[PDB]
């Protein structure tokens, strides 16, 4: 019933962010504010095209921006992040509650060195519009032709010819 | 065979009562050692 | 329904659950929402009799999505093949399937 | 058949397009028989309660006939409407589907050959 | 059963039944049945005699088991289809699995066993509720799923029901057992036409309902459950036994009475479907029904029967009871043949 | 269809065989009556978890709530089977044979 | 009036349990409507995002939704931060 | 359902060894069916006599099942008109006499050729014509 | 695997539809190490 | 091995299912059901239905508890049955345990099978799906929708229990 | 992994406890030692006859009560919905109905013991 199409090995090659859970969570807020343009276009393409195989390149773009965000966080505010992510890491649920002190140091560090703003609560969860230039998927579900409707009803109701027409009933 | 009762009530069955017979003693702590109480009780009421 | 009142008085009592492609709490999609989306709008108002022949090659694609009947047949055939040459010892799995 | 008819509204005694049909006459024989049926219920009711079967409870008899006539009249409106509806998609299908309905060039008996059975 | 609660005793039976017609979800159709089932038991024991508790229990195991099979037929269909809407089943065994269950709900196949048995212990009033109302719910499901029922399945089980149902009637002397076998045979009559056309099964259901309504009305009014006790009723009330005869003729289906139209219309529709041997077979077997109707009539009004002297005490008093609507059902279930075209209203 | 759906389906099969094929105890029969609920409950729970049918996840408990209702009234049929006949064995209740 | 008060007093003396249950049970039904925070409670539930706020394509004429999860335009919930 | 399908494909009379072998099977097969209810509704007393009830019922059903095949067999070839219901007229009801003989009653077997002789015939123009006892809902 | 098979087209979509489906985990971890699939399916559900 | 652990848990569900369906003494059947119920919790717990497993566990213990009370109340005999004592239940017992043995062998040996339905034995682990639940459990969140989406189900169910207490008093009234 | 390991470990330890309990202590059985205890004298002889307890009616109601405690258990997750107006009404319905079922169960005797 057809072929299966999947881009070859060389296509899905990219270095991945090799940082652990607690590192990502600690920088997640600033990561969301900074690298959202690659994020928004990637997942918009994911929901529109409804096929990763037609969205792998955008997957490459998001990793590179995740690299650059993490590359600059190492270059300037290396130490304060190290204290933050290791202190988050100790907690069994990575709760932000037990890290306000270290968060304060990290927040001001990126505020002055890399010039960043901590996203306010609820602000980052706002739905957003992305001005991607990708064409609209005409048939995302690969739907076929649909059956034509039944012959419609028209005309006017006239008295039944010879009434009931059942057995001897004349009317 | 036999026609069903015409008042539609079957003759009441003979008694099948099975009340417990219990000897509360002569060892029970509340029997105080030498009290042999044979009590006819159904369930938990005497 | 026999005597359709859900349509008549206009209040939903059981339609909300009748299908798995209907709206779900917090937009949790079903396993085969894509198939039930296509199947439902394929044979809608066309006719139950005029459904089993034309909305067919799309319907079994859904019925396969629920049960993976011939898909699991494929895995059984492949795994059956493994047993019949691994013992014969012609082939060895690549290190991707070991570590 | 027609519970699956397009536009069909369940739990609706008489739809709107039914009114375009000729309403049953008051003197319609089937309607007056339904009234006669209401009369027959009058005799029985007096009979079960062992009352004068012909002159007792004339008020009961009057209700026993009028109620049958009313439900009769509405029932015949529906009766005509369904038969008219069945005759409607009848002629809708014949016109929209000519090929499946052949009109054979039927020819008179002078050209046909029907065997004669000599009876005796 | 306390009068006020006796009302809601019956209310949930009706609404529990009403849930079956109005729902579009299989679980709701399932739910409507035990609500009917769980509330149907106590009224069967409203009199509360050892026979009543006997009659109720055989209903329970039979009905609970049938609903139990009803459940999987939903589940296998759900497993193989993934829909709860009341449409054709998409898996053949689930179809046959349901049709097997709904029959036990209905007393069509050898399952018909439980029908005469429970009718004896449960009172005449309870029987009036049982053979009439407790059949509407299974019929509604069958009409909805009529698209994908195996024709040789429904026909076979319908044929047997008129076979044993008519044949078992030619042994009984208690009117309730005779009545149940008559209902069993009529159970087969509607269900034979079920695959071909579902309008007729409603029509025969209606005629069956009003006639069985009017039938029990007379039995309560005569206050008899044995032919001999009924044989007495010629004395006290000859009108009751006089109409007892006429509706007994509608039993057999003898024209020009109403009872002919169900058999008439079904035979017509079946012959349109090129089944001629099958309608002919049930047509003959329906004579067995008519036979114990005639004997029941014979001991009722054609021939006078030995009465007593203390019954002339009864002449002084009368029925203080009524229940309205007996006069209507005698008329509706005896003189309605000139109104066959009204069946199209059901359509 | 996997063996899990298999072995559950076969489980209800001998539940029927246990149910209708009777014995000299009505209790043990109604024991099998609530028993076959297990298979249907477990069966049903398997699909809607497998199909991610979030809405139908309440159908098991709704099914299971009605489940013991049969048992509930079933036990009350037993007690006056005992109240009037003392015992439970299903042969003394035959007065309705007539 | 006097009968009603006496019946309450006779209740409160004969039984203190159901009257206490009936009282506090009765309140649990009424003040949920009169409470001025019930409209806030649904807002809190709505605010908590369990699924992703999936972005939507731009075609112009969409001032309400922001183009960046820091822009001033969009649904803001500083009410809940102070609340 | 294949057992009677494997009877129809065999022509009547010719290939009688196969035709009778089928006719034996469908006959006796119904015997276990009727005896199953007979044991079910009518309670037996022991396993020895329980299979005895199945014994006679399977003995008969196999017998009439067998003899119907062979008695209809002989008429089909010697008369050379298998498509004529007299083959099953004497072919069918002869078993009814043996059915009466199997119950030792030639009296009920006397009434057997009145009925089995009939119904056996009615199946033939069912074969030849388009008769269907279970008609598919065409309209 | 399917070189010596008499009839098995490599990479055949079991469904008629060409739209990609969420791949079935059974074939994802089909021939992987038995420990890996065991952790893959019953990992969370057993994790404690 | 634990790889077909669900294959195992499914089985002892039915051996216990067989044991109590062989109609032993009523309380012995009660034990036969609960072992199946307890292991039955395991199968659905394995698939992810944690809440469903706990509830079928919890209330069926409560359901079986009230059953035991009635069994010894007015449903027990002075000479109680056992799975071995009576030959009838012994025959029912032995028939049940070879019925599964011969079949699960056949299902596992051929892995294609025909009976009633077609069954690929392979492994129940296979049909699990590559899905993520986020910060919510589907098995618990869907049931929570009963009070926001299933108002009709709540009404019909809640109503039914109310008569459920009515019938449980109506039929027990004893005149 | 962990859960059945915990389950297996517990049944094993219990089995050893009863095993050394039932084997070690140098048994000596002489029939009357194994005779049933009847408070010093002989048993009348039964203990398997039907012990007709009088709380039968309260027994089944408990089953119905539990059936609806399972219904009202998803409340902690039900409170985290977007339609608390509907959820609050339907929730209070169950408790109102549960009280109503008990109230009828209470008022029409019911709860009272059978004597
Ligand atoms: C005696 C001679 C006459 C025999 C025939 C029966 C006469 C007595 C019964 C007549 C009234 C019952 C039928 C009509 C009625 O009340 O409601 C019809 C209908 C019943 O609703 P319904 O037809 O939508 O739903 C019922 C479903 N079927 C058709 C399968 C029975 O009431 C309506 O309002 C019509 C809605 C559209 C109909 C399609
Ligand atoms: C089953 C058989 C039932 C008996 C009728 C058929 C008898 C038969 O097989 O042969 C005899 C004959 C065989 O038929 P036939 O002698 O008319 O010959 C028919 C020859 N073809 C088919 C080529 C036209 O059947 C009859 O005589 C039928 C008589 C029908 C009327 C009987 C009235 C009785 C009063
Ligand atoms: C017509 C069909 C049935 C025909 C045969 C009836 C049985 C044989 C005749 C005797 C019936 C019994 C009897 O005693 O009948 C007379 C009795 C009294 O006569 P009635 O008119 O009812 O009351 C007096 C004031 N008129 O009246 C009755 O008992 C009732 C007579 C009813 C007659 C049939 C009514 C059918 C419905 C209209
Ligand atoms: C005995 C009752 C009838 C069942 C006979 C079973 C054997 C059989 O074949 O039954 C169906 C039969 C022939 O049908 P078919 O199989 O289409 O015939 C051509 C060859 N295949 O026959 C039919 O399909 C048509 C009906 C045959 C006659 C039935 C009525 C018999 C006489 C009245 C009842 C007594």
């Amino acid at each position: 019933p057809g072929i299966v199409e999947l881009p070859t090995l060389e296509d899905l090659k990219v270095q991945e962010v090799k940082v652990s859970s607690s590192v990502l969570k600690a920088a997640a807020h600033h990561y969301g504010a900074q690298c959202d343009k690659p994020n928004k276009e990637f997942m918009l393409c994911r929901w529109e095209e409804k096929d990763p195989r037609r969205c792998l390149e955008e997957g490459k773009l998001v990793n590179q921006c995740a690299l650059d965000f993490f590359r600059q966080i190492k270059r300037h505010c290396a130490e304060p992040f190290t204290e933050y992510w290791t202190c988050i890491d100790y907690s069994g649920l990575q709760l932000f509650r037990h890290c306000r002190k270290q968060q304060a140091k990290f927040d001001e560090c990126v505020l002055d060195k890399l010039g960043w703003v901590r996203p306010d609560l609820g602000e980052l969860s706002k739905v957003t519009k992305v001005k991607t230039d990708r064409p609209l998927p005409e048939n995302p579900y690969h739907s076929r032709a649909r059956p034509e409707p039944n012959p419609e009803a028209e005309g006017d109701l006239k008295p039944a010819k010879h009434g009931s027409r059942l057995f001897f009933w004349t009317m | 065979w036999k026609p069903p009762p015409w008042n539609d009530v079957d003759p009441p069955k003979d008694t099948l009562v099975s009340n417990l017979t219990l000897n509360f003693g002569p060892q029970h702590p509340a029997a105080h050692g030498v009290l042999r109480l044979v009590m006819e009780l159904s369930g938990e009421m005497v | 329904p026999f005597f359709d009142v859900q349509k008549r008085l206009g209040l939903d009592l059981d339609r909300w659950m009748t299908i798995q492609s209907a709206e779900q709490p917090h937009k949790i999609p079903g396993r085969c929402h894509a198939f039930e989306k296509e199947w439902i709008e394929c044979a809608h108002g066309i006719g139950g009799i005029r459904a089993e022949k034309e909305c067919k090659i799309e319907f079994d694609d859904f019925v396969e999505c629920l049960l993976r009947q011939k898909t699991m047949k494929r895995l059984s055939a492949i795994k059956r093949q493994r047993d019949k040459l691994i013992k014969e010892g012609k082939y060895t799995p690549p290190p991707h399937h070991l570590g | 058949m027609m519970s699956g008819r397009p536009g069909r509204v369940p739990l609706q005694f008489l739809p709107n397009e039914a009114r375009s049909l000729p309403p049953p006459k008051l003197t319609d024989p089937r309607l007056v028989y339904m009234g006669f049926l209401g009369y027959c219920s009058g005799l029985i009711d007096n009979a079960i309660r062992r009352r004068p079967v012909v002159s007792a409870g004339l008020h009961r008899q009057l209700l026993y006939v009028t109620s049958f006539v009313f439900f009769g009249y509405y029932l015949l409106k529906r009766q005509d409407y369904m038969y008219a509806l069945r005759d409607h998609d009848m002629f809708a299908y014949v016109k929209s589907h000519p090929e499946d309905f052949p009109e054979k060039d039927k020819k008179t008996y002078g050209e046909i050959l029907e065997e004669f059975h000599p009876v005796r | 059963m306390n009068p006020i609660i006796y009302t809601t005793l019956i209310m949930t039976v009706m609404s529990g039944t009403m849930l079956v017609m109005i729902s579009s979800h299989w679980l709701l159709i399932w739910i409507g049945f035990e609500m009917n089932l769980l509330a149907m038991i106590p009224v069967l024991m409203k009199n509360f005699n050892p026979r009543a508790t006997e009659a109720a229990t055989k209903y329970f195991l039979t009905q609970a088991t049938a609903s139990m099979m009803l459940m999987m037929a939903i589940i296998i269909n759900l497993l193989y289809s993934g829909q709860w809407t009341i449409t054709k089943m998409f898996n053949p065994v689930a179809m046959t699995m349901m049709t097997m269950a709904l029959a036990m709900k209905l007393g069509l196949s050898p399952f018909h066993f439980w029908v005469p048995e429970v009718t004896q212990g449960i009172s005449l009033q309870a029987g009036l509720l049982l053979l009439t109302w407790q059949k509407l719910a299974p019929l509604s499901v069958l009409c909805q799923i009529s698209q994908s029922i195996n024709p040789n399945l429904m026909l076979t089980m319908a044929m047997l029901s008129i076979l044993i149902g008519g044949w078992g009637g030619l042994n009984q002397t208690q009117l309730r057992k005779i009545m149940a076998y008559s209902s069993i045979a009529h159970m087969g009559w509607m269900t034979a036409v079920l695959p071909y056309n579902t309008t007729m099964t409603i029509l025969n259901l209606l005629i069956y309902i009003t006639m069985t309504l009017a039938m029990f009305m007379l039995l309560i009014h005569s206050s008899a459950t044995t032919t001999l006790s009924l044989s007495h009723t010629w004395n006290k009330m000859p009108v009751i036994t006089s109409l007892m005869m006429v509706t007994l003729l509608s039993m057999g289906g003898l024209p020009p009475l109403s009872g002919f139209m169900p058999k008439w219309m079904i035979i017509q529709e079946m012959t349109k479907n090129e089944s001629i041997i099958m309608p002919t077979l049930m047509a003959m077997t329906a004579l067995l029904n008519l036979y114990f109707y005639m004997r029941l009539a014979y001991s009722s009004s054609l021939t006078m029967f030995p009465s007593t002297n203390n019954m002339k005490m009864k002449w002084q008093f009368e029925h203080t009871k009524q229940m309205k609507l007996l006069p209507t059902m005698i008329v509706l279930s005896t003189l309605v043949l000139p109104m066959t075209p009204a069946l199209s209203s059901l359509n | 269809m996997p063996l899990v759906y298999m072995n559950i389906i076969m489980a209800f099969a001998i539940a029927l065989a246990g149910l209708l094929m009777y014995r000299s105890h009505l209790m043990s029969s109604l024991l099998c009556l609530e028993g076959m609920m297990l298979s249907l409950f477990i069966m049903s729970t398997l699909i809607i978890l497998n199909t991610h049918f979030t809405l139908a996840n309440m159908m098991p408990i709704i099914l299971l709530v009605f489940a013991a209702c049969e048992a509930a009234l079933g036990l009350s049929l037993l007690v006056m089977v005992s109240n009037t006949y003392g015992t439970d064995y299903v042969q003394n209740l035959n007065l309705l044979q007539c | 009036a006097g009968r009603i008060a006496s019946f309450l007093k006779n209740a409160w003396a004969k039984e203190p349990v159901l009257v206490a249950s009936f009282a506090i049970g009765g309140l649990a039904i009424i003040l949920p409507s009169l409470s001025p925070y019930t409209n806030y409670a649904i807002r809190i539930n709505r605010a908590t995002p369990y699924n992703y706020p999936v972005p939507l394509r731009d075609d112009g004429n969409m001032p309400d939704v922001p183009s960046h999860p820091q822009d001033p335009q969009g649904p803001s919930l500083e009410w809940l931060k102070n609340l | 359902k294949t057992l009677l399908h494997k009877y129809s494909d065999i022509p009547e009379g010719t290939e009688c060894h196969r035709k009778a072998y089928a006719s034996t099977s469908i006959g006796g097969a119904t015997g276990l069916i009727v005896s199953a209810y007979s044991i079910a509704l009518k309670p037996p007393a022991s396993f020895l006599e329980g299979v005895a009830r199945t014994g006679r019922y399977t003995f008969t059903s196999a017998a009439i099942g067998a003899i119907f095949g062979l008695t209809s067999c002989i008429s089909a070839q010697v008369r050379e008109k298998p498509d004529d219901p007299l083959n099953y007229f004497i072919g069918g009801c002869a078993g009814g006499l043996t059915l009466g003989a199997r119950t030792r009653s030639y009296g009920i077997g006397a009434a057997a050729c009145a009925y089995m002789g009939l119904t056996a015939a009615l199946v033939k123009m069912g074969q030849l014509e388009g008769w269907q006892v279970f008609a598919e809902p065409k309209v | 695997i399917m070189k010596d098979v008499p009839d098995w087209k490599v990479g055949e979509s079991v469904f008629h539809t060409t739209r990609w489906v969420t791949p079935m985990m059974g074939e994802l971890y089909g021939l992987r190490t038995n420990e890996e699939i065991l952790s893959a399916t019953y990992g969370f559900i057993w994790y404690t | 091995m634990t790889m077909y652990i669900a294959f195992i848990l499914s089985t002892i569900f039915v051996i216990g299912f067989v044991g109590f369906s062989s109609k032993p003494s009523p309380i012995y059947g009660g034990l036969g059901l609960i072992v199946s119920g307890g292991v039955g919790c395991g199968i659905v717990l394995n698939f992810g239905g944690s809440f469903l497993g706990l509830m079928v566990f919890l209330i069926y213990l409560g359901g079986m508890l009230v059953v035991f009370g009635y069994t010894t109340a007015m449903a027990t005999e002075m000479y109680p049955e056992v799975w071995v004592s009576n030959k009838t239940v012994f025959g029912a017992f032995v028939s049940g345990l070879m019925m599964e043995f011969c079949m699960v062998y056949y299902a596992l040996k051929e892995e294609e099978v025909e009976i009633i339905f077609k069954f690929n034995g392979l492994g129940d682990w296979v049909i699990y799906d590559t899905g993520d639940s986020g910060f919510f459990s589907e098995e618990a969140m869907g049931i929570a929708a009963l009070y926001s989406y299933g108002t009709w189900l709540v009404i019909v169910t809640g109503w039914s229990l109310l008569i459920g207490v009515v019938v449980i008093m109506e039929i027990t009234r004893g005149n | 992994m962990n859960i059945m390991l915990t389950l297996l470990t517990n049944v094993t330890l219990a089995s050893l406890l009863v095993l050394i309990a039932f084997w070690l202590p140098q048994l000596n059985a002489y029939s009357e030692k194994t005779s049933p205890y009847e408070c010093g004298f002989d048993p009348m002889g039964s203990a398997r006859l039907p012990f007709s307890m009088k709380f039968f009616l309260v027994a089944i109601t408990f089953l119905l009560f539990d059936l609806e405690i399972a219904l009202l258990l998803p409340l902690p997750w039900a409170s985290q919905t977007n339609n608390l107006k509907t959820m609050l009404t339907m929730a209070l319905f169950l408790l109102i109905l549960l009280a109503a079922s008990l109230a009828y169960e209470w008022t029409q005797k019911g709860l009272e013991w059978a004597e």
